[PDB]
RNA sequence: AAGGAUUGACAUUCUUGAUUUUGUGGGUGGUGGUGCAUUGAUGCCCUUGUUCUGGGCCACGCGCGCUACAC
């Protein structure tokens, strides 16, 4: 996540030209879309509905997130972005 | 029970304020 | 061994992303309809709130990039919209990953109407006319993805059809509703697993059935 | 002299927007000097809102003589200035609903607008606009029959053909006078204006939409000269359908 | 500055339109209250106390005396009749099937 | 497996507090924090100019 | 109920009066 | 149905006259875009647009102690 002055965002390859280059990193490594579309696939797979799966993720910055089977991850992308901002800063999300 | 229907939108603060 | 519709002899798996929702709008500028980015436009148009979602076919990029049958070449993707429009894709298009670049690829639906490459020899995206059956192979199986249909393993279903020269699957890429079963092509519906699967996981389950049937 | 607040009335009704009306300009019927007082208001300037409410009151006090007094001198030609000066030819909803409030009194509405619109300056685009705003709303039926009578006895202009074409896809219940009027319309177009004019698809569709169901007072010699009508004027879209209405109609 | 430009220009022209409409309504009110029955002074000093039309009225009165009618409402083909007949048959058959099934 | 929808606020900001839907308890919490910081600063300043 | 609100608003008017009697400021310090 | 339909209302009481009025039915409603010669039933998307009421700013952090929260 990152500040704009007033606003917090999740770092994309597309919400910026060079916020990642100001932070030092390269823009090709700021891809939350692919963990979004993995999380959608795993939580719409039938094994998750049958209850034989749980999804842990771990950020490249070394942050481990446990993902319940009962969650409904939002289908569009920036809804997931606004979910990830509050998850990363409040460390918890209720139903 | 959400069979792919997607979690619903929540109205914005200014949209709820305009009332 | 790239696959267009014009070599109807050979063994193919055809996916038809049916009843899609990608629809253009005029704001000087050109947008397309997302539930997320604009809701007052949906209310002023008087549409349903829910079914303005091209996120479903953009998530169903994964059958286009389902690699162990697409890197074998044996897959082909057609799209049919609720606007009655048939879009062919080529089996070697590297589709835009993000939804903003997929939003920017509305020139196929509005301006260019057929895209070429940078060297511009083989067409990628096409706005061909209906039906689908004429563009299908000669023998072609008659399958749509329902839920309350009988469930079967798609491994065994593809395996028992010895050389039917293709297997076509009409998958409804809509939010809610019901797909055109008796309207166009499919007299029998094959149901996938016991749970109401989404369109993307339905396509992925059938694609992986094709992999482990035809030995990747 | 007049009481001369009409400078103030003209100044506010140049760019009138919304609200209430001066009641001297509401009871301008019941004062004897309405034309002589608007001749010193001189409203070449106009608001479309006061066009609408002024033609409402002008319908409330129009006869033949009053319609000649106001509508046939400056307001019809103001509508003409509006259509020529509208560069995309967008005659406004203001002007249109003014015409629809204007169309009420049918006593001499022929000399109110349909007599001076065939004076000059009527092209086919203004003509299809005027036939559209006529076919939108309520009409006098007997005056529609009389209108088809005199506009068909009028000289030949493609504005009048599209006028009569709209008046015949009105789908009337036709009197004998207008049926005889249409068979002498065929007697009017002969070798008439077959060597002096040629009649393309618009004239074609006009008499084809006549022959759609306008055949229920037609005997066999009338069927015979309609038969040689289509035999003379053979297009591609005549055969099955006009043969069908020939086998469909009755006496 | 772009949003302030739009907001400022719209508020400026909106206040101009409000001032002009208030001025026009005030002019209508004052001209009414000084010319409604105050024109009773000029109501007495300065006062003022068809062949083709008869042809059109003659045709109107003749149609009012004797007329006739038009068959029925439309003109279309028997192919369109067969199309609409199969459409009504398919709709009513599927509707009866739906009523049987539920 | 049952499927719950996640509760979260849109346009989240940690530095701002959460938007409480009551304007007479969020207001008293705001003005309690305001009196605490202004009282602390005030009596800090008067004891250091006393020093 | 709203008694807390009004005694608190008069308390901070008392406090701002107290500050302005002496020479204090608002939030103005530098990191 | 003037022995009264509807129009203009001087707040109730008179200046318009078959546009009627009511049912029974029923046509969808075109001020549209896009090749052709610059008027030409042209492939392909729309019908049921006028007048006032529009705003949040670029509850401070850290921290010791204490208190909650666990069959």
């Amino acid at each position: 996540t990152h500040k704009i002055s007033d606003k917090y965002v999740l770092l994309n390859c597309d919400d910026h030209q060079g916020l990642l280059k100001k932070m030092g990193r390269d823009i090709s490594e700021a891809r939350p879309d692919i963990t979004h579309q993995c999380l959608l696939t795993l939580l719409d797979s039938p094994i998750n509905k049958a209850g034989k799966l749980q999804v842990y993720i771990q950020t490249s910055r070394g942050i481990l997130i446990e993902v319940n089977p009962t969650v409904r991850i939002p289908r569009t992308f920036k809804r997931f972005s606004g979910l990830m901002v509050q998850l990363l800063h409040k460390l918890s999300i209720r139903s | 029970t959400d069979r792919f229907k997607g979690d619903d939108d929540i109205p914005y603060k200014e949209r709820l304020f305009e009332r | 061994p790239v696959l267009t519709s014009k070599d109807k002899i050979t063994k193919r798996m055809i996916v038809v992303l049916a009843m899609a929702s990608l629809e253009t709008h005029k704001i000087d500028k050109y947008v397309l309809l997302n539930c997320d980015d604009h809701q007052g436009l949906l209310k002023k148009m008087g549409r349903d709130i829910s079914e303005a979602r091209p996120d479903i076919t953009h998530q169903c990029l994964l059958t286009l990039l389902d690699s162990p049958i697409n890197k074998a070449g044996k897959l082909q993707v057609y799209i049919q919209t609720s606007r009655g429009i048939l879009i062919e894709v080529n089996p070697t298009v590297r589709i835009p990953r993000t939804f903003k670049r997929f939003s920017g690829l509305m020139v196929q639906l509005l301006h260019k109407l057929s895209i070429r490459s940078v060297n511009s020899e083989e067409k990628l995206l096409k706005v061909i006319k209906n039906p689908i059956t004429d563009h299908l192979p000669t023998k072609c199986r008659k399958v749509t993805l329902s839920f309350d249909a009988p469930v079967i393993r798609v491994q065994d279903y593809i395996e028992k059809l010895d050389d039917d020269e293709s297997i076509c699957v009409f998958v409804g890429a809509m939010a809610r509703g019901k797909d055109n079963f008796a309207d166009e092509y499919v007299d029998e519906k094959v149901g996938l697993s016991n749970y109401p699967l989404s369109a993307s996981v339905a396509c992925s389950k059938f694609c992986h059935g094709a992999e482990d049937a035809w030995n990747i | 002299k007049v009481i001369k607040a009409y400078t103030t009335v003209g100044s506010i009704l140049k760019t009138w927007t919304h609200g209430k009306l001066p009641k001297l300009f509401k009871v301008i019927p019941s004062l004897r000097n309405w034309q002589d007082v608007i001749y010193v208001t001189n409203p070449e300037e106009w608001s479309p809102h006061v066009v609408y409410e002024a033609t409402k009151l002008f319908v409330s006090n129009l006869t033949a003589k009053e319609s000649q007094k106001f509508i046939n001198l400056i307001l019809l030609e103001r509508f003409r200035d509006n259509i020529e000066t509208s560069e995309d030819h967008s005659l406004n909803y203001h002007i249109y609903r003014a015409v629809k409030k204007s169309l009420y009194k049918p006593s001499a509405f022929f000399k109110g607008f349909l007599f001076p619109l065939v004076e000059t300056g009527c092209n086919v685009r203004e003509a299809t606009i005027a036939g559209s705003v006529l076919a939108k709303v309520s009409v006098p039926a007997l005056h529609s029959s009389a209108a088809l009578s005199y506009l068909l006895r009028l000289p030949f202009s493609p504005p009048t053909t599209v006028f009569i074409k709209i008046l015949l896809d009105k789908k009337y219940a036709l009197p004998y006078q207008t049926v005889d009027d249409c068979v002498y319309y065929f007697m009017r177009f002969r070798i008439g204006e077959d060597a002096t004019r040629v009649l393309p698809v618009i004239w074609h569709k006009a008499f084809l939409t006549f022959a759609q169901r306008y055949k229920n007072d037609i005997t066999q010699d009338q069927r015979d000269f309609l038969l040689e009508t289509v035999r003379q004027r053979g297009h591609k879209d005549i055969g099955p359908e006009i043969r069908r209405e020939l086998l469909a109609g009755a006496s | 500055k772009k949003t302030k430009a739009e907001v400022m220009k719209e508020v400026i022209a909106k206040s101009k339109f409000y001032k002009q409409e208030r001025q026009k309504a005030q002019g209508i009110m004052e001209d009414q209250i000084d010319n409604l029955d105050d024109n009773f002074e000029d109501v007495m000093s300065e006062l003022m106390m068809t062949d083709l039309d008869k042809e059109y009225d003659i045709k109107v009165k003749e149609l009012q005396l004797d007329k006739r009618a038009a068959p029925s409402d439309r003109t279309k083909t028997e192919e369109e009749k067969n199309a609409e007949a199969e459409e009504k048959k398919r709709e009513l058959e599927q509707q009866r099937l739906d009523r049987m099934n539920g | 497996i049952p499927t719950h929808a996640p509760k979260y606020e849109e346009n989240f900001n940690p530095d701002k507090k959460s938007y409480d839907p009551d304007r007479t308890r969020s207001e008293i919490n705001k003005m309690k924090a305001q009196l605490k910081k202004e009282r602390k600063f005030t009596m800090k300043e008067i004891r250091k100019d006393a020093k | 109920h709203t008694l807390a609100n009004n005694v608190e608003s008069k308390l901070r008017d008392d406090l701002e009066r107290l500050k302005k009697i002496r020479a204090h400021r608002g939030i103005r310090h530098f990191w």
